[PDB]
């Protein structure tokens, strides 16, 4: 869930 | 729970008023004379769940998996009311750890599959390596280290044992530096494990980079209540300050  | 090392050490049984409430341990490795020193051998060889010590090899792991990257460890909130003000913002690495935000490690850890998980704490020698239990497995749970390993760990990745990126390390370092002053880096991470709303598991580990040694050092503090993180952190500066070495 970091996303980037 | 324990871990088998035959290791000279010499002891430290004076710091035992530090503990005072505890079962605890310290554990000093001096790098420069390939010397450990402990506090409660035997509690320095228990394995407790590290908690947010954990994050510290989360965040490598995450790093060597390109999670993280150089100028890219950022994480937007996303806006979830957490407990603690620091934990609901914007977090990059170092107020993550600064802050053990777990949200950010437990976003992290959604990307990292069990089999490459399990390949790290091999390579490194994780404690028991056990990560069958929770989903955060490192939170009072089925992960285990003890204090001396916990040193292990820190010496392996300082000294750049660990098939970890450099720079990864030197960003992991900078996410938990404590104190940056001439003389020493002061490093360290706190962990708390509560057990029915009980503060049963404290650590804080890091070490002290001299100008000429670094002291590796690692404090586990096991009671029924009170055992956090930020007393074993409190009780681990009393022993370095008293060691002259911060
Ligand atoms: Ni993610």
């Amino acid at each position: 869930g970091h996303m980037s | 729970d324990k871990y088998e090392t035959n290791v000279s050490y010499k002891k430290l049984n004076q710091l035992a008023p530090y503990f005072k409430g505890f079962d605890g341990s310290f554990v000093l490795y001096n790098e420069r004379e390939q010397a450990y020193s402990i506090y409660n051998e035997p509690e320095s060889k228990q394995r407790y769940s590290p908690n947010s010590t954990y994050k510290i090899y989360l965040a490598l792991m995450a790093f060597d998996q390109n999670l993280l990257s150089l100028n890219h460890t950022e994480q937007q909130w996303d806006k979830h009311q957490y407990p603690f003000k620091e934990w609901n913002q914007d977090q990059n690495l170092n107020s993550s750890m600064k802050y053990s935000v777990n949200w950010y490690y437990e976003n992290l850890n959604k990307h990292l599959r069990q089999d490459e998980v399990k390949s790290y704490l091999d390579l490194i020698e994780y404690g028991n390596e056990e990560i069958s239990g929770n989903e955060n497995y490192w939170n009072e749970s089925s992960l285990k280290i003890s204090a001396i390993e916990q040193v292990n760990l820190l010496k392996n990745m300082k000294q750049h044992n660990m098939h970890f990126d450099n720079k990864a390390i030197e960003k992991v370092e900078n996410s938990m530096t404590l104190k940056q002053k001439d003389t020493y880096k002061y490093v360290g991470k706190t962990g708390t494990g509560i057990v029915n709303h009980k503060e049963a598991n404290g650590w804080f580990v890091g070490y002290v980079e001299t100008k000429d040694n670094t002291y590796y050092f690692a404090t586990h503090l096991k009671g029924e209540d009170n055992a956090n993180g930020e007393k074993a952190q409190q009780i681990s500066e009393r022993i370095l300050k008293e060691m002259e070495l911060i």
